[PDB]
């Protein structure tokens, strides 16, 4: 999440450090950005 | 491009390196890495300029030391035309794939 | 690379076009989680501070990274070199609610303080610019006292925002901005 | 606004776009003659270095201009890169000039250059300008291109060809339709030219300037 | 052990030879990256320091070693008994980037600081010699300050330089220079 | 007269013969960095055209010459062909001198030079001298040999270095032992040098004297 | 590297210690030191 590079559970348990985020029931902008095409609107030559 | 389609234009894009000061004439400048086009159907165009330095890298920042700069002085011409004067050619700017970028430095910027 | 641009569907092009081949970056550092996990010490104004963000530089690099996306969410890693004992308070909780040692009301040490702060929130996000200078009362990450802060610093934690904004920067002059970097 | 036709060619790291494109035509040949010959005894190398576009200026197709107007231009030609100090350092070698022929104005005008790239010649008969269709050559109409292209092979009269004192190549326009601006229409056409020199080998070599 | 010498092909020679045998040395100590791993403590020029190395007595250990191989990579262990908080920076980074507490802005203690630094160059290694007193301002691990600086300190690490320089020293005068070592 | 050694080094189409041989050496490398490299985005090439010998003079190895003088010899250096032409129409881009060091007398003088080629420096220290034992180098002396040759790699700071302003690589020789023409000995030897840029690949590019 | 003879991963995540080398696609000064003969260019006698 930044900078954590300790190589223990930073021993103060899991629903201490960090406020646990309930769920209910790039994520986007990676989705439109692996989808631009390097292509050509004619056809190559030499 | 935006103008009319009775503006049939043509344009440039030269790209010169660390050395020597860039062109005025795309005659001169037809001998750097650069590309031809003209307006269409398709408007856009992306071109991609290339990475080149003697360091794998090099800064974002600058000194009235590297007024040679170590990267280039990219340069963008204008061939002919055809009552496609005063139109207008906007060019915008992305990072390609090949780009990368490191090392956080955080220092007074508004 | 052409294509139709009235159409923005995004449309890149890169290196080997013309020529050229094209590498593997490793943009570890502009990892948006990465990059905001690093302290922002802003003015503790007083005692009676409000753990908000519009309040630190708009400038630094965890202040300016912050207004440039919208949405967020993320906790919080505090610092307080200062007097007396801090004694936080939560969200909503009463500006007077933060006095009663019971609270969790710290007992000075040397020098500073160093705790870790929930994002308490009621709404499931926040953001820097409420359409609804003026923004939101429930937008505070609780609120701290002691009795005298001199040193006010927010680590951001497990940091991630939605939605974009715009990222400009020194208004140079000459086309190229000059400023004296570190040199032998 | 039509079957749709679009195209780039690159050459080394130079690639020439367009859209108004119609096409090519390579005439003559589409291959090279065998360049490993006995004059050059394996003393030959290649170096597509040099291979690419370079610009030159043709004349301005203007309203007045009359049916002959075929500006010309040698092919090789004065080198201001590469391929020129190539041939001031080299003796004997051979090419093949790509040539991506443009000429801007609009989809309104009317008339027609006649584009044509000519080998071994001196100079031509007007009686004879009726015939450029013979040659590898393309035909110019601002209502369907604004390009040109046709690509050339290697003739020479030998196998690994000499530029000091020779130029093969020939390149002509020759009006055959008079310009008109018209109502809408644009108000001049400036030819332009871009060319390139391909499949290229060495073989010789000079003192220096010293 | 005769042979051609015109031809400088290592053609070295050993006891055997004329008689008596040979050992099985323990060089652990001549070892490059051992003895170079150890601190140097340069004069902190002021406040506003560069992370050079040619800055470094050119007589001591880790100087003088460093002197004798062109090119080098390694990171570093740097140590400063000081004043105010150590607000280091890295390289390429604006001279006046090095302030803002939210960059790596170190809180003093008692007495030094002890922290890694990384090789952070953008070519692919350095030198202390550059044939391009006239060596690049790209040749700097980062760069510090703090508010009075008196101990400058560089334990390189991981060290490795490549290719060659001459070693020389103290010219005697007697064939045999004399100087008190460590007596009962 | 002897264990008997020739040998002929072919570059391009330049090829040094000699008869002294001695041998060579290849010091620090024996390969090259790969030159496939980011900075470059594969955008470079491979010149092996001006790959061979031109001839620069080095000093005078004369009696009296004493026992430091080692004319040096900066590498790269002017070249009125190829590889120069190659330095003007370039940014970026590494090589490899050849070097094949010459110097003659005859087989019945005295003395030795100190043939080495060493990279990024500025000056050397005299108390230094008395070690280029540790940098590609070579030994002279008229009654073995009459050439040295060593074959340098690439070093650089950076995999595709630039020259316009820098020059990774120097050549000195100083005299170890100084020159004894004698009895019947010849009179003076003149220390010819000999150069070739190997496996060079370029990349950039800029606009033209025009 | 020198002087490190900690039993522990020292602490401190590996990509945080030193900053790591990114590969490509004594080294040589002992290539050429192991390789001096102590022979004799005639023949040992006695």
């Amino acid at each position: 999440s930044g900078n954590t590079g300790s190589i223990i559970n930073n021993y103060y348990m899991q629903q201490y450090q960090n406020s646990m985020d309930t769920q209910l029931g790039n994520d986007w902008f990676s989705k439109l950005a692996s989808s631009a095409f390097s292509g050509l609107f004619g056809a190559l030559l030499a | 491009f935006t103008g009319p389609t009775d503006a049939k234009a043509r344009y440039m894009i030269a790209y010169a390196p660390p050395g020597m000061e860039p062109p005025k004439t795309p005659e001169a400048a037809a001998h750097c890495i650069h590309a031809e086009w003209d307006t269409g159907l398709n408007s856009k165009f992306t071109f991609s300029i290339p990475y080149l330095s003697a360091a794998d890298y090099a800064y974002t920042a600058s000194d009235t030391a590297e007024t040679t700069n170590v990267q280039g002085w990219v340069c963008l011409f204008q061939i002919t035309h055809g009552k496609a004067d005063g139109d207008a050619l906007v060019v915008l700017a992305s990072a390609g794939k090949d780009f990368e970028l490191r090392l956080p430095v955080d220092a007074r910027t508004q | 690379t052409t294509s139709a641009g009235e159409s923005a569907d995004p449309v890149t092009a890169t290196v080997e076009n013309y020529g050229g081949e094209t590498q593997v970056q490793r943009r570890q550092h502009t990892d948006v989680s990465f990059i905001l996990d690093r302290f922002v010490k802003v003015t503790p104004k007083d005692q009676i501070n409000v753990l908000d963000l519009m309040q630190t530089p708009a400038h630094t690099l965890v202040g300016a990274l912050l207004r440039t996306a919208t949405y967020y969410f993320a906790d919080l890693e505090v610092a307080v070199k200062h007097e007396g004992n801090l004694t936080w308070v939560p969200n909503g909780a009463p500006e007077a609610a933060l006095d009663n040692t019971t609270n969790p009301t710290a007992y000075h040490k040397a020098p500073l303080t160093r705790l870790a702060l929930p994002y308490t929130a009621p709404h499931r996000v926040l953001a820097t610019v409420y359409n609804g200078r003026a923004l939101p009362t429930s937008f505070n990450y609780g609120a701290i006292k002691a009795t005298r802060v001199t040193e006010l610093l927010y680590r951001m934690k497990r940091a991630e925002t939605y939605c974009p904004r715009p990222l400009l920067a020194i208004h140079p002059d000459q086309a190229r901005h000059k400023q004296k970097i570190v040199a032998p | 606004l039509l079957e749709d036709r679009i195209l780039t060619t690159r050459n080394g790291h130079t690639t020439s776009t367009t859209q108004s494109s119609v096409g090519v035509t390579y005439g003559y040949a589409t291959a090279e003659d065998f360049v490993s010959g006995p004059n050059t005894s394996g003393l030959e190398t290649r170096v597509a270095q040099a291979e690419r576009f370079f610009k030159t200026h043709l004349f301005d197709w203007v309203t007045s201009d009359p049916f002959g107007r075929c500006h010309l231009l040698e092919l090789p030609t004065d080198h201001k890169g590469v391929y020129g100090y190539l041939t001031d350092s080299y003796a004997y070698m051979r090419n093949g000039w790509d040539v991506e022929v443009t000429a801007v104005g609009n989809q309104f005008n009317g008339g027609c250059l006649l584009v044509a790239m000519v080998p071994e010649l001196c100079s031509i008969q007007k009686r004879e300008l009726y015939q450029l269709t013979l040659f590898p050559h393309q035909f110019i109409n601002p209502r369907t291109n604004m390009t040109a292209h046709i690509t050339v092979p290697f003739v020479g009269v030998n196998r690994y060809d000499q530029y000091k004192v020779h130029k093969p190549w020939t390149l002509v326009v020759m009006v055959v339709a008079p310009l008109t601006v018209n109502s809408e229409g644009a108000p001049q056409i400036k030819v332009y030219a871009n060319i390139a020199p391909t499949n290229v080998h060495v073989a010789g070599e000079f003192p220096s300037k010293e």
